[PDB]
């Protein structure tokens, strides 16, 4: 039933820059929501929890916020091994809605 | 310390009856979701469903319902797909919540289940 | 729906049989801080329990 829609599909951005995602949410989750970085061959990471909370080893440039049903990751100085791609997720496994992933952010860097 | 590890990934004909197994070490915690995500090659993340730990409570993804069948063991979780599809090609991963809160801290590796009626062929 | 609310019920339910009161002798501050764990976790479980049934009650 929740759907995450998940903007920019992909980003291009230099050393520097600051990148921002955004997830939209069909259903009121509140602070149920998480951001997860995928790099190629390995399993995601966890860099976001209960939508403004940086996790545990993760650079300060990840921020997460919450307005309502929007959802922003922003990156501010983005580094070269920043290039991944990203997901969110919302909801709850026993929640009427379930939980649901993004469709995705994949960042390059030039 | 915390530790999930993935086995039973194989290359399947389609409707072949295939289970994987998530094997769960090192967690202090009794109950908790151990989750269950997919990814098809060169796709994104897919949630298809969990279980609590502690528990026999089971929560399906709406496509995922009467596909697939998430089973609690003592130290094991396993995942059924009763009737994989060419659609059902994924590295399938286990993510548990170590709080109750909702997100992922801990994932294994992965394990690569392919459905497909041919054998292996090298690029 | 309704059995998806039942067995979030039988959930909800398992959480709180999960957290049982420790022994309140109030020997130690190990005691005491057994007492403040269990009411965090409480807290938590509460918190948890209406965020879930929200979703059942619109
Ligand atoms: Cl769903």
């Amino acid at each position: 039933e929740l759907v995450m829609t998940q903007t920019p599909s992909s980003v291009s951005e230099p050393v520097g820059g600051t990148v921002t995602i955004k997830c939209q949410a069909s259903q009121s989750i509140s602070s149920w929501l998480s951001w997860y970085q995928q790099k190629p061959g390995q399993p995601p990471k966890l860099l976001i929890y209960d939508a403004s909370n940086l996790a545990s080893g993760v650079p300060s440039r990840f921020m997460g916020s919450g307005s309502g049903t929007e959802y922003t990751l922003t990156i501010s100085g983005v580094q070269r091994e920043d290039a991944a791609t990203y997901y969110c997720l919302g909801g709850y496994p026993a929640a009427s809605y379930r939980t649901a992933f993004g469709g995705g952010t994949e960042l390059e860097i030039i | 310390q915390e530790q999930l590890v993935e086995s039973g990934g194989r290359l399947v004909t389609p409707g072949t009856a295939l289970t994987l197994t998530c094997k769960v070490s090192g967690f202090s915690l009794s109950g908790f979701w151990l989750n269950w995500v997919r990814q098809a090659p060169g796709k994104g993340l897919e949630w298809v469903g969990a279980i609590y730990r502690g528990s026999g409570s089971e929560w399906y993804a709406s496509w995922a319902k009467g596909r697939f069948t998430i089973s609690d063991t003592s130290t094991t979780v396993t995942l059924k797909l009763t009737s994989p599809t060419t659609e059902d090609t994924a590295t399938y991963f286990c993510a548990a919540d170590t709080t109750d809160n909702g997100y992922f801290t801990i994932w294994g590796p992965g394990t690569l289940v392919t459905v497909s009626s041919h054998h292996h062929h090298h690029h | 729906s309704d059995e998806d609310l039942l067995k979030a019920v039988r959930l909800i339910k398992f959480l709180y049989q999960s957290n049982p009161p420790p022994n309140p002798e109030g020997t130690r501050q190990a005691r005491r801080n057994r007492r403040r764990r269990w009411r965090e976790r409480q807290r938590q479980i509460h918190s948890i329990s209406e965020r879930i049934l929200s979703t059942y009650l619109g």
